């Protein structure tokens, strides 16, 4: 897996190459490099988040490591936060539309997380370019 | 929406409250076009959060590594000087504001750290770093140190830690490597070595910030500070009788600080482009503009090579392009960021001896490639 611009980008795409299927697929955290568990792997899928490539071999990331990262880099590039309204009327489409990642997890929000923050005046936080909120799992314990 | 027919400048308001309004002010007289100069808090933070909106000031003047985090964004316009004018200024200022091929901003002055000395305290400051604990013994037993200096921010503490064989990202083939970070090496753990030595011995304290050093060394309290051209106007008003030179050198060789390029960059969102090229490359990188913004607050070594010459006499702007000579350009990638709150952590945590240096200095090497990697899982959407 030489030049980017040919090695598989995201996890699907990575199961079709190897020819091997989500529910088969061995890989390994980039930054423990201990086997992610079966239902790590399908988090990462559903994270939407890159297959990342070293020494010519993919990683993903277990969910601890990933949890670790995702909160120093708020506490170091946590920019500024906007109430739902606001953040619609900023860039004059609904949130649906918006790609808002969990803070704590990365999942790429649902409509309904997205309602919540509306519902609870909960604001969404802007790391450095990349707008950030807290899906149903993280609300409950990070 | 920015507003059409006007131009809004945010600058640094210890750059000057009354010089760049002065040639905005030319400029009105000339044109009819009105030039606003303000002086926002923490502009640099500011302006990528409103410039993303559309919104914003037409110029925003800072350092140059933070102007390829915002070209990146999509927040700067790229410039196009033509050659003769592109000939009036130097060629490493116009490399400093290329960012994937393109310029992104008009390069100003050029600032590096230098070593500011009291001239009645300490007639022949030290050429050395080694000597330095020596000169301290000395001078406490009159109620004084040898230097104070800010030991909070990582660009104040790299000249040191550089000096022996530290650099921030490598620099090969017109490309940074964001691989290849070298803060995990012997160079930069006999650098940070001495600095923590320094403090161990108590020639020095873990707490020194830029108020503490800059109060220090303008009471006459201290006989060095490691300081910038931001600084001077103070030490004129402190009567301090003051002396700008070459850093001094660690193992023989120089002290490497980073050296930093003041830019005025176009935003991307304005409708006054050719006002705002016009502003910059005729009436404010002329030496009629960049003598009334230097009067009023000094820029360092301008990036104007005509004013330069003119202004290469005095001898704090000479020790200024002589560390500026002996530096590393500090890199304009987005990856900086990583670097620079690294380095921040590894040496407040070596400093307070609560981890050996070079634990500390291999934790910023992974720590900075760790940021780095979470950014490649999460990919360039937005
Ligand atoms: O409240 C908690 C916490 O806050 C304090 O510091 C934090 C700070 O407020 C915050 O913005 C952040 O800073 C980061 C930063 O965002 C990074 O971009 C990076 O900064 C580097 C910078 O980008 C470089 O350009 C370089 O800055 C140089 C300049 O190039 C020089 O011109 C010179 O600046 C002078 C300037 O020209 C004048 O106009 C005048 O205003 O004064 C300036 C001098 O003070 O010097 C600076 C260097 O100081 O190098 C920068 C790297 O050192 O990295 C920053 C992180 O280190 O993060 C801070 C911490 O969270 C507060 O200080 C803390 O004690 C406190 O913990
Ligand atoms: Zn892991
Ligand atoms: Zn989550």
């Amino acid at each position: 897996f030489q030049d980017p611009q040919e090695r598989p980008r995201k996890l699907p795409q990575l199961c079709t190459e190897l020819q091997t299927t989500i529910h088969d697929i061995i890989l390994e955290c980039v930054y423990c490099k201990q086997q992610l568990l079966r239902r790590e792997v399908y988090d990462f899928a559903r994270r939407d988040l890159c297959i990342v490539y070293r020494d010519g071999n993919p990683y993903a990331v277990c969910d601890k490591c990933l949890k670790f990262y995702s909160k120093i880099s708020e506490y170091r590039h946590y920019s500024y936060s906007l109430y739902g309204t606001t953040l619609e009327q900023q860039y004059n489409k609904p949130l649906s539309d918006l790609l808002i990642r969990c803070i704590n997890c990365q999942k790429p929000l649902s409509p309904e997380e997205k309602q919540r923050h509306l519902d609870k005046k909960q604001r969404f936080h802007n790391i450095r370019g990349r707008w950030t909120g807290r899906c149903m799992s993280c609300s409950r314990s990070s | 929406k920015i507003e059409e027919g006007k131009l809004v400048i945010w600058i640094n308001g210890d750059k000057g409250y009354n010089g760049l309004a002065e040639v905005g002010k030319k400029f009105e007289k000339d044109t009819g076009i009105k030039v606003t100069v303000e002086h926002p808090d923490k502009l640099e933070e500011k302006f990528p959060q409103v410039a993303a909106t559309g919104d914003g000031p037409d110029i925003i003047f800072w350092a140059h590594d933070r102007f390829g985090g915002y070209a990146q964004s999509g927040l700067l316009a790229e410039i196009t000087p033509a050659a003769a004018f592109q000939d009036k200024l130097y060629p490493f200022t116009w490399d400093a504001v290329r960012y994937n091929g393109k310029l992104i901003a008009y390069p100003i002055a050029v600032e590096a750290l230098s070593l500011i000395y009291n001239k009645d305290l300490l007639p022949n400051p030290p050429k050395t770093w080694e000597e330095i604990p020596a000169l301290d013994k000395e001078l406490k037993a009159k109620g004084k140190s040898a230097l104070m200096f800010n030991l909070q921010e990582p660009y104040f503490t790299w000249p040191l830690i550089a000096a022996d064989g530290g650099y921030a990202f490598k620099y090969e083939n017109g490309k940074y490597d964001i691989k290849d970070v070298g803060v995990d090496n012997a160079g930069a753990k006999a650098g940070l070595t001495f600095l923590v030595d320094l403090i161990k011995n108590k020639h020095m304290n873990a707490d020194t910030d830029y108020s503490i050093a800059e109060a220090a060394f303008n009471k006459g309290e201290t006989a060095m500070t490691i300081n910038g051209p931001w600084a001077w106007s103070n030490i004129d008003t402190s009567a301090v009788n003051y002396g700008v030179t070459v850093l001094p050198t660690f193992k023989g060789q120089p002290s490497k600080p980073f050296v930093g390029v003041l830019s005025a960059g176009i935003n991307a969102a304005s409708p006054n482009k050719e006002l705002a090229k016009e502003f910059l490359e005729n009436y404010l990188l002329t030496d009629e503009g960049l003598e009334a913004v230097n009067k009023d607050k000094p820029l360092g070594a301008v990036a104007l090579k005509s004013y330069e010459e003119e202004l290469a006499k005095d001898p704090r702007i000479a020790a200024t392009m002589e560390n500026a000579q002996k530096g590393e350009i500090m890199p304009n990638i987005p990856q900086m960021s990583a670097f620079w709150y690294a380095v921040r952590t590894a040496v407040i945590n070596a400093a307070s001896g609560r981890q050996t240096v070079d634990a500390a200095l291999a934790a910023a090497q992974t720590n900075a490639a760790a940021e780095l990697t979470l950014q490649e899982l999460l990919g360039e959407e937005r």
